[PDB]
């Protein structure tokens, strides 16, 4: 049964013809196999016959588990095909799904196969099966209904099925029925009885349209197996997930297991991968053994204690808020769990994201707050209400003086630590009792070396020599040594914009092991004022450190 | 009625702009809006064989209750530049911005009036998404000119002509500009008297279907750069002083350093209070004279798109600089303040934009000291404007943000 429903308009592309591509000549066996095939699918009206007028042509082959397939390569038609409207433009997450007290799955029979080519696009599809020994003509078809593999197939289909569903569903909005692929989840609150009931009667309302269904008896029973979770109707959980026992590890293996791990993270709690990430740093070929680190190990451990035991999330109750917990696991990694009542988890995650170069736990803890509140507005339309590990005397502090914008949706301080805190602090004001260091930087583009140093208002001076280096970390080098011979309390005059923006932002983690040192250096300090001057001025101490550093390197 | 012909430009498709993710109550307000515009005609549904795509929103709008559908065309009116700007241009007038008072009107119903050609349609099409994706998106086209599309003000132009015809004629001094789906009206009369006249254009509009926001141009003025006025300065305190001096220049022609900087000699303690000799307060003195005033060889390039530039001061405030080319200053202010550092930022923005449209009859391009995904999720909860101005996300510099505080 092909569909009685209208047709969807098709085109090719602007300025392009239909394909016009060669048959290559086939076995005997193959061209017979054919033969059956195409005279069984147009007893049914899949295709039509045509004859040497229409000029278009696409490859047609045969494959065999001892049985014939048809596979027609619709390559080149593809590719002159317009582009429609995506079929999905994101899947359901589970958690977002309402709990049903009854659901079942009907697979539609000879889905593409059922619904009807526009008239004036089929002869694009014309295809040959070849004469014997290629010497005569050939016999000639062409579709009727929308091909396996055609580019509009998928899209046409469930637009089709959209079209259908709508006079059911108007009259039966308390049920839900979830359209994928050629699949059909229906769900209601009903009772087994008047559930089988309304399937009966959606069963018949789709035969109605040239759509076949499984019946009672042959439709599946939960836990539905849908995109690597596992359905119940009260419940969700990711598919069953075995982290094999190894002895040797290869780079293939790895990213096998990191993208297991990862996927169980949407439901078990405190999964990590960065350890076992950081392998996979480099690499050689896929087939190549890395020994496991240490952390690797602990890592490995520590997930398969997470996941022995199964956990399941639970589904959406649209009545009640959403909660957002957050967790800092440790550097540079964030965990969160979103729940409606105390402890009953909808959906876990992590989030590790470096977002620049220097950073601080202010600005990640933000990030993730950011990165769950879109996450939410996608899954269930709303934002969550959060709970933080951090103070909001720290949080307003923070935000309240930092240069750019920001707004977090409601949230309440939580006691978990680690509690997120800035390390150090600069001085807003020059402190009195300080010696002042001016400190400067200088590099050779040529031969790629330089020199960092200081001359203070005390007396003193120095100048380091540096080999491999580049302005940047001249700048960054002269601070360095500043922070180093100075003591508690300094006053550090640069003319570097660039070590300037960076420890104005209190990084407290950073790409660069110079930064990571300037650090903690910062946060043994009882007192740090910081202060830029324009270079090539009169500046005094700038005037002084600039000549001591520039020598033979400028 | 018949339709104007248009088209994109040249071996340039329609908009394939993804839809952001809504929530549940901007997308039932959607619903509701467009099953209404659909049982009007306004808008069709479409099937799989459009795949074009402009996002959609819902916004509040100054002082109401009700929702507002809000399409953004910011690609679709770049894919028909030529189409609103050269071959339909709309002039924008140089007087606007010396009236004492302008009121904005919002004009854009006027648009569902006019039929748009059959085969442009297509390109206007968008989507109403559902949470999680549990269903298909529902998908419409417009069957007329649509508001925030470029070309409808451009195609309705000799409609509003014959519309404010009579209005034009008995008030010669008046000036009313249309930008997109506004109406700016101008003038120099007391504003009892501006008021007045303003219920008098509306009863002329309302004869032909149509159905404000109160500005004063010419008391649009300075933004300077100040410099401090002090008894005992220090080491630290003239080094500030240097720092944004030299940077005062480069923009400001004249400003003078060098004895500002010989107070400064030696390896001194930041600390250290240093008496200004004479000859150094002339410096500071005939500086905080160049400062006072305007640029000079400055001047608006109409072929040259203008940028705006934003700092968050702090305590509410937030400053701004519109150019062309950087440190050429077209114009320099400031924005003051239950509000939130996104909330002003989104106010700062559309109030900016509006003296941009009244100045120079264009929207500037924004560079915005914030993280793309905070703005992205939360301006439409502030959003009034029926215009989208273009934007990007910048990392304000340092010292930037102090020499303009
Ligand atoms: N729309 C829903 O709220 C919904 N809720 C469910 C709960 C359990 C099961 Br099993 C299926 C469901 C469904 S469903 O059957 O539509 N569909 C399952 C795949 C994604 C949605």
């Amino acid at each position: 049964p092909i569909s009685p429903i209208e047709t969807v308009p098709v085109k090719l592309k602007p300025g392009m013809d239909g394909p016009k591509v060669k048959q290559w000549p086939l076995t005997e066996e193959k061209i017979k196999a054919l033969v059956e095939i195409c005279t069984e699918m147009e007893k049914e009206g899949k295709i039509s016959k045509i004859g040497p007028e229409n000029p278009y042509n696409t490859p047609v082959f045969a494959i065999k588990s001892t049985k014939w397939r048809k596979l027609v390569d619709f390559r080149e038609l593809n590719k002159r095909t317009q582009d429609f409207w995506e079929v999905q433009l994101g899947i359901p997450h589970p958690a977002g799904l309402k709990k049903k007290k009854s659901v079942t799955v009907l697979d539609v029979g000879d889905a593409y196969f059922s619904v009807p080519l526009d008239e004036d696009f089929r002869k694009y599809t014309a295809f040959t099966i070849p004469s014997i020994n290629n010497e005569t003509p050939g016999i000639r078809y062409q579709y009727n209904v929308l091909p396996q593999g055609w580019k509009g197939s998928p899209a046409i289909f469930q637009s089709s099925m959209t079209k259908i569903l709508e006079p059911f569903r108007k009259q039966n909005p308390d049920i839900v029925i979830y359209q994928y692929m050629d699949d059909l989840y229906v769900g209601s609150d009903l009772e087994i009885g008047q559930h089988r009931t309304k399937i009966e009667e959606l069963r018949q309302h789709l035969l109605r349209w040239g759509l076949t269904t499984p019946d009672k008896k042959h439709q599946k029973e939960p836990p539905f197996l849908w995109m690597g979770y596992e359905l119940h109707p009260d419940k969700w959980t990711v598919q069953p997930i075995v982290l094999p026992e190894k002895d040797s590890w290869t780079v293939n293996d790895i990213q096998k297991l990191v993208g297991k791990l990862n996927w169980a993270s949407q439901i078990y709690p405190g999964i990590k991968v960065r350890q076992l990430c950081k392998l996979l740093r480099g690499t050689k070929a896929l087939t190549e053994v890395i020994p496991l680190t240490e952390e690797a190990e602990l890592e490995l451990a520590e997930n398969r204690e997470i996941l022995k035991e199964p956990v399941h999330g639970v589904y959406y109750d649209p009545s009640k808020d959403l909660i957002a917990e957050i967790q800092k696991q440790g550097q540079g990694q964030w965990t969160y769990q979103i729940y409606q009542e105390p402890f009953k988890n909808l959906k876990t995650g992590k989030y590790a994201r470096m977002r620049g170069a220097h950073t601080n736990d202010v600005k990640q803890l933000t990030e993730a707050v950011q990165k769950i509140t879109t996450e939410s507005i996608v899954i269930w339309g709303k934002t969550p209400k959060f709970k933080l590990p951090i103070q909001k005397e720290t949080w307003e502090t923070w935000w309240t003086e930092y240069w750019q914008a920001t707004w977090i949706p409601e949230w309440e301080f939580v006691n978990t630590p680690p509690l997120v805190k800035l390390w150090y602090q600069l001085e807003k004001e020059p402190i009195v009792g300080a010696e002042t260091f001016y400190v400067d930087g200088a590099a050779n583009r040529e031969t790629k070396l330089g020199k960092a140093g200081y001359v203070t208002n005390r007396g003193r001076q120095k100048v380091v020599t540096l080999t491999d280096t580049t302005n940047q970390k001249t700048e960054l080098q002269a601070i360095y040594l500043a922070l180093q011979d100075s003591g508690l309390e300094v006053n550090i005059v640069t003319d570097s914009q660039y070590a300037l923006g960076i420890i104005q932002a209190q990084p407290d983690q950073s790409e660069s092991e110079l930064v990571n040192q300037i650090i903690e250096q910062l946060i043994k300090k009882e007192k740090v004022y910081l202060a830029w001057v324009p270079a090539h001025k009169g500046i005094g101490g700038n005037e002084q450190v600039d000549k001591l550093v520039s020598a033979g390197i400028r | 009625i018949e339709t104007v012909p248009v088209k994109l430009k040249p071996g340039m498709d329609g908009p394939k702009v993804k839809q952001w993710p809504l929530t549940e109550e901007k997308i039932k307000a959607l619903v509701e809006i467009c099953t209404e515009m659909e049982k009007e005609g306004k808008i069709s549904k479409i099937g799989p064989e459009n795949p074009y795509n402009t996002p959609v929103f819902a916004i509040k709008k100054k002082d109401s209750t009700k929702w507002r559908k809000l399409v953004d065309f910011r690609e679709l009116n770049k894919r028909t530049q030529d189409f609103w700007e050269v071959q339909l241009g709309i002039p924008h007038p140089a007087g606007l911005k010396k009236k004492k008072s302008v009121t904005v009107l919002d004009v854009g119903d006027a648009y569902f009036s006019v039929p748009l050609d059959e085969d442009f349609r297509k390109y206007t099409a968008f989507t109403i998404p559902s949470i999680n994706n549990e269903t298909p998106g529902i998908r419409y086209q417009y069957n007329v000119l649509p508001q925030g599309w470029k070309g409808s003000p451009a195609i309705f132009q000799s409609s509003m002509t014959k519309i404010l015809e009579p209005f034009r004629k008995q008030n010669p001094d008046i000036v009313i500009y249309q930008y997109m789906d506004d109406l700016y009206v101008g003038s120099d009369l007391e504003i009892g008297q501006h008021r007045t006249k303003i219920e008098e254009l509306r009863q002329h509009l309302l004869r032909w279907g149509l159905t404000g926001y109160e500005l004063h141009p010419d008391k649009w003025t300075v933004q300077p750069i100040v410099l401090p006025e002090k008894d005992s300065w220090t080491v630290n305190d003239i080094q500030k002083l240097v720092g944004k001096l030299n940077w005062a220049s480069q923009i400001y022609p004249g400003i003078k350093v060098r004895q500002l900087c010989k107070l400064l000699r030696g390896t001194k303690a930041l600390t250290e209070v240093i008496p200004l000799t004479e000859e150094a307060e002339l410096e500071l003195a005939e500086n905080r004279e160049i400062l006072k005033e305007p640029v000079h060889g400055v001047y608006y390039d109409p072929s040259k798109d203008l940028i705006a530039e934003i700092q968050k001061q702090g305590q509410g405030q937030w400053t701004y600089q519109i150019y062309q080319e950087p440190f050429k200053n077209l114009k320099t202010g400031k924005y003051a303040r239950h509000t939130n550092d996104v909330k002003q930022l989104t106010e700062a923005v559309q109030k900016i934009t509006t003296e941009s449209i009244v100045i120079w009859g264009k929207t500037p391009k924004f560079k915005l000291p914030i993280q793309k995904e905070t703005w992205e999720t939360w301006w439409t909860e502030y959003w009034q404007a029926t215009w989208i101005p273009e934007w990007e996300f910048v990392n304000t510099p340092p010292l930037v943000k102090l020499w303009y505080q």
